[PDB]
């Protein structure tokens, strides 16, 4: 049994980015959020050992790092960004985690051979505007289609509303279970998000 | 890039619509990577290998004696879940290419990352 402080002290040690691109909003998950998250999804929902786990916009790799110490049978992370994966890649030998993968890809544009091919969805998304949406809603509707079983995310609690009514129009289960916030770097003060949990009608 | 995660970016759920193809893998250098086997983990991925695509990336890869599907009771067949487990999870292609079927492009795969963007 992984302890949630030893979780977290090992994610503290999980290297960042080199030189953040702004416009893809990277920066990594904060390890206190990254620990009390995948805590959760484990001990809780016992979503993640033995699973086959996707971490999408997967950046340095906390949520990934951390997935795979709590004994996923394979977690894979999705990036858009080269460099991002490189960093990611470095952390995986660091911690001499060898069951983790990783693709290059655009997650709003994925085929549908993604569909309900991961147990479980694990996402720290962006928030800017693309195409009339928020990000995170674009990676959410990509993330409940590849998940069989559940799909965990961080969206603002400002648009609690707005990702309850489009739940209840795609007939997914959905259950607010953490209220959190974290700084953002410093270029960019404090953001108040939801984690949440989706899941499927039987 | 894994075996399993090959079959997984290829796969299609087989339903009442037209058949689906999956990527194809050409490699140029390989690695061993040991994995802790799980048996638990690889059997329960066993039903959902699509094992076409799997045999043709095995093929290309140069593996050999690659099992040709699940065999009788294979939850409690340790040697085939082993076998399963290296030719899965331990395989690792570090460069290469995946070709679309749909469009005949080649993705890169190179340090073990696809590379899908357009
Ligand atoms: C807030 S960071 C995620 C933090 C991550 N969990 C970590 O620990 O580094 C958002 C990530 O989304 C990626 N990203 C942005 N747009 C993307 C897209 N369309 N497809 C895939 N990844 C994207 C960025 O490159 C960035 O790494």
């Amino acid at each position: 049994k992984v302890r949630l402080k030893e979780l977290e002290s090992r994610l503290q040690q999980v290297d960042g980015f080199e030189k953040p691109k702004l416009l893809l909003e990277q920066y990594p998950t904060r390890p206190h959020i990254a620990a009390c998250m995948l805590y959760t999804i484990h001990n809780t929902y016992d979503d993640i050992e033995n699973k086959v786990v996707a971490d999408l916009g997967c950046g340095c790799g906390v949520l990934s790092i951390g997935t795979a110490m709590l004994g996923a049978g394979l977690c894979v992370g999705f990036d858009i960004d080269e460099d991002a994966l490189e960093i990611f890649n470095r952390n995986a030998e660091e911690f001499e985690l060898t069951n983790i993968d990783m693709v290059q890809c655009d997650v709003c544009l994925l085929s549908n051979r993604m569909s309900k091919s991961f147990d479980t969805v694990i996402m720290n998304p962006p928030f800017g505007t693309k195409n009339n949406k928020g990000t995170d809603m674009a990676f959410l509707k990509t993330a409940l289609e590849m998940a069989r079983t559940a799909v965990y995310s961080l969206h603002k609690s400002s648009t609690r509303e707005h990702v309850q009514k489009k739940a209840a129009e795609w007939k997914i289960k959905i259950d607010i279970i953490a209220e959190l916030r974290y700084d953002l770097p410093a270029s960019y003060v404090d953001i108040e998000v939801d984690l949440i949990r989706f899941s499927f009608h039987h | 890039m894994k075996l399993l995660t090959h079959n997984l970016l290829s796969s299609h759920v087989r339903g009442v619509g037209s058949r689906g193809f999956p990527l194809r893998l050409q490699a140029t250098e390989v690695r061993i990577c040991p994995v802790e086997f799980n048996p638990n983990f690889v059997a329960r991925m066993i039903p959902k290998v699509e094992w076409s695509a799997f045999l043709e990336a095995a093929d290309n890869l140069r593996l050999i004696q690659v099992p040709k599907g699940p065999v009788e009771g294979y939850e409690e067949n340790e040697e085939f879940l082993r076998t399963m487990h290296h030719l899965l999870l331990e395989v690792e292609v570090i460069e290469g290419t995946l070709q679309c079927p749909e469009s005949g492009r080649m993705f890169p795969i190179s340090r073990g990352i696809p590379n899908m963007l357009l």
